[PDB]
RNA sequence: AUAGGUUUGGUCCUAGCCUUUCUAUUAGCUCUUAGUAAGAUUACACAUGCAAGCAUCCCCGUUCCAGUGAGUUCACCCUCUAAAUCACCACGAUCAAAAGGGACAAGCAUCAAGCACGCAGCAAUGCAGCUCAAAACGCUUAGCCUAGCCACACCCCCACGGGAAACAGCAGUGAUUAACCUUUAGCAAUAAACGAAAGUUUAACUAAGCUAUACUAACCCCAGGGUUGGUCAAUUUCGUGCCAGCCACCGCGGUCACAC
């Protein structure tokens, strides 16, 4: 086989050009407020954000007013306050600050998190840390609005099945000598359903690449 | 072939002819076209009623079972197949679409009424 | 030959075809250069009408006209076919009658 | 609304149910095809039938 | 699952020896041929590690296929020496034999 | 091939060429309806309009589908083992890269030698070896083994870089060739992308338009094309006179030509 060298020279020399020439936090995630786009790739941003993006605070927005940058503190978030009365929010435990921003209003985030009354056992990266959605606990709140009582989480251990299967299962019991008379059951209790808006894990999310 | 990423899943392969469709229910990669390769036919669907007003459908549920079970994704409109079959809980969009209809039908009833 | 040359020899490998005056297509494109007649070669006598074309590849080239009474001058525009004018030596493309300037043989 | 995600809710719960017994299935057969006790039985009589 | 290499046991004739503790060994399968339907002899070269350099030109040897190739041409060890040049021991009786002639009685035994 | 015509003064043998059969493209002449299938000659150049969005911002997708056949034994089997789907707690299944082994188109030997193409050692280094008339090395040809697969995405194999400004996406155009489909509609179905979802988008696709290229069925009035010496089904009168002309092969035409 006639090698080809000049597609490693060209792949090398992209994945150089693309660790050095890295588009940084302040650059990615700049709004133009009047019109709602992103200058870096001219996008225009989803209408059903549009209000908050107005209205709301990105989390470095609060963190950089705050010493240490708010380590152990909690914010929460808005759209986490309409949907859920439970408290939810996150512990800060690391902040790594975009330093290229004026304001440092960019950066990444670690934390705690406690969803809907349930805290986890691992600190892990904050997702959409970038989102004009969140919100600053008050110390002197922090007893009120981290207060929850565990309500029994009592839901269904077992459904039935589907009717032609329950039936071919039946069936099967029957030809091979069973005659209990026990209804086939689907266990669900390791099914837990989470909810959508859950936090996924930023560990494994990508990022935009630059152009 | 190897595909970017991609998964198995059972669907719908359009056959037959202009007004006259036919259905193959095929396992297949994701990213494959409708009507060309797949891993293997799963069943049949035709979905014009036939002389004795049926609609038929063949389902190879062992294989289905098997495919299921070694990760392969499942199209709506199977979905909604297999919840007709009773092979699967009923898809909620039927039940939201059946609300639908019958809140329609009862507004034309009231219509016919009122006039 | 015995089984073993005939396995030593292989399928017979039969000769490519060869392309003819039309070099494998239907018909061909060309301007008429000069329109003559030429003698049979002789159990025959006539004087068979023939004009010189060059045709779309490029190559010049003697056709016959078939029919009674032909109008091809020079710079016209021709289709020819295949097919030999068996009393005619080299002569083995045809002007086809009707098709571009050539027209169809006129009536009586 | 409120219903249609209700019943999403319940309708991906009872097929998450489903499809892990059928991978458990699939496992199973493939257990039993490989390290199964009549499989193993077989391979003991051919060994012998061989001897 | 044992080697990745295609050829798992061959037999074949020794015929090079000039490489060190390698023996060029030549094999011979049977192919039909499509238009003749007769099947007629295919050969094909393989590289033996020998460490010992006990082949010589012109016997019969039985090659195992290596765990992984230890070498570009070398996929293969020398298992057994089938027949020895000149020195067959017939496998029915046990008895030295040089062609169809026993050297050594059978009945001696 | 159930074969047939044609060498000779004549017979037999040998041998070529052609005829009869079935397809596809194009050309001449002709052409009524309905349904279905199929549909640039050109890896030449392209005006114009569309062909990729989704989504509470992050991401995901645009690496797919669709197109072409320039190049061309990267496609298949085994071993090993990435990425991806599901188990996602992994045990592992499914799927499938890179790497290793095997297999794998045609013509030319007036392409007969290739020129480092091997082996052993932890390495240092040593041996001089390896392929090949059972076709190496080389030139030329071609997409293939079609539920589909391989290769390419203007060119320099590749694409950091350069030439330079790209329809081999749909519709359409110029040139070119014997070769010539509408600058339609809709996301109602299926498929794909995204979303938790109601849903949104898609020249994929679906439903339409044009075309005797093909198949099927008709038709109230409506038939054309070719042929008529033998092979091979089928000529009456005249005209012409080796001229005009005709033939797939054998051959005809010189005043009674079934051959113009
Ligand atoms: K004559
Ligand atoms: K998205
Ligand atoms: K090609
Ligand atoms: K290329
Ligand atoms: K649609
Ligand atoms: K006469
Ligand atoms: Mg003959
Ligand atoms: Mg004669
Ligand atoms: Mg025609
Ligand atoms: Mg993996
Ligand atoms: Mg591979
Ligand atoms: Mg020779
Ligand atoms: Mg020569
Ligand atoms: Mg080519
Ligand atoms: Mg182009
Ligand atoms: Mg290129
Ligand atoms: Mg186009
Ligand atoms: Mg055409
Ligand atoms: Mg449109
Ligand atoms: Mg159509
Ligand atoms: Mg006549």
């Amino acid at each position: 086989v006639r090698p080809r060298l000049i597609a490693e020279l060209a792949r090398r020399v992209r994945a150089l050009r693309e660790q050095l020439n890295r588009p940084r936090d302040s650059q990615l995630y700049a709004v133009d407020y009047e019109t709602l786009t992103r200058p870096f790739s001219g996008r225009r941003l989803p209408v059903r954000a549009w209000a908050d993006v107005r209205r709301e605070s990105r989390l470095l927005q609060l963190l950089g007013r705050l010493p240490l940058f708010g380590l152990g503190r909690l914010v929460t978030r808005k759209s986490w306050l309409w949907q859920h009365d439970e408290p939810c929010y996150w512990r800060l435990t690391r902040v790594r600050p975009d330093y290229t921003a004026q304001n440092l209003d960019h950066g990444k985030a670690w934390g705690i998190l406690t969803f809907k009354g349930k805290t986890e056992s691992e600190a892990r990266e904050i997702e959409h840390v970038m989102y004009h959605d969140w919100r600053l606990v008050p110390k002197h709140e922090e007893e009120a609005f981290t207060a929850f009582t565990p309500a029994p989480e009592d839901s269904l251990a077992s459904v039935p099945y589907p009717p032609l299967l329950r039936a071919m299962i039946i069936a099967e019991r029957q030809k091979n000598g069973d005659t209990s008379t026990e209804e086939p059951m689907l266990n669900v209790q390791r099914i837990r359903m989470e909810p959508w808006d859950y936090p996924a894990k930023q560990e494994d999310k990508g990022r935009a690449k630059g152009t | 072939k190897a595909y970017r990423g991609g998964h198995l899943t059972i669907r719908l392969a359009l056959g037959g002819c202009t007004n006259r469709p036919f259905y193959r229910i095929v396992a297949a990669h994701n990213k494959c076209p409708r009507d060309g390769r797949f891993v293997e036919q799963l069943g049949s669907y035709d979905p014009l009623p036939n002389s004795h007003g049926e609609k038929l459908v063949a389902l190879n549920l062992d294989r289905i079972r098997h495919w299921i079970g070694c990760g392969a994704h499942l199209s709506k409109p199977m979905e909604k197949l297999l919840g007709l079959a009773g092979f699967f809980p009923l898809h909620p969009m039927m039940i939201t679409n059946a609300e639908r209809l019958r809140r329609k039908r009862a507004r034309e009833v009231l219509l016919a009424s009122q006039k | 030959a015995t089984l073993n040359q005939m396995h030593r020899l292989g399928p017979p490998k039969r000769p490519p075809r060869k392309l003819g005056p039309t070099e494998g297509r239907p018909q061909l494109k060309g301007v008429v250069l000069c329109t003559f007649t030429r003698k049979p070669k002789k159990p025959n006598s006539a004087n068979r009408k023939c004009c010189r074309v060059r045709l779309s590849t490029g190559r010049e080239a003697v056709c016959f006209i078939p029919g009674e009474g032909h109008t091809l001058q020079e710079h016209q525009i021709v289709l020819v076919e295949g097919g030999r004018t068996q009393d005619l030596p080299g002569v083995k493309l045809t002007v086809v009658r009707g098709k571009y300037d050539c027209g169809h043989v006129q009536k009586k | 609304f409120f219903v249609l995600m209700e019943r999403y809710q319940h309708y991906r719960q009872t097929v998450r149910a489903l499809r892990m017994e059928f991978v458990s299935e699939v496992q199973r057969k493939v257990h039993e095809a490989r390290a199964g006790v009549l499989a193993e039985r077989k391979a003991l009589k051919d060994a012998a039938e061989h001897r | 699952v044992r080697s990745s290499v295609h050829a798992r046991w061959i037999v074949g004739k020794v015929i090079g020896t000039k490489m060190q503790k390698t023996a060029k060994v030549r094999v011979t399968r049977l192919v039909l041929d499509p238009y003749l339907l007769k099947y007629f002899n295919k050969r094909k070269t393989y590289f033996a590690h020998d460490a010992l350099q006990q082949c010589t030109v012109g016997d019969i040897v039985l090659l195992r296929a290596l765990p992984v190739p230890r070498a570009k041409h070398v996929k293969h060890e020398l298992a057994e020496i089938v027949f020895k040049v000149g020195k067959v021991i017939d496998p029915v009786t046990g008895k030295p034999c040089a062609g169809t002639t026993y050297l050594e009685s059978p009945l001696s035994s």
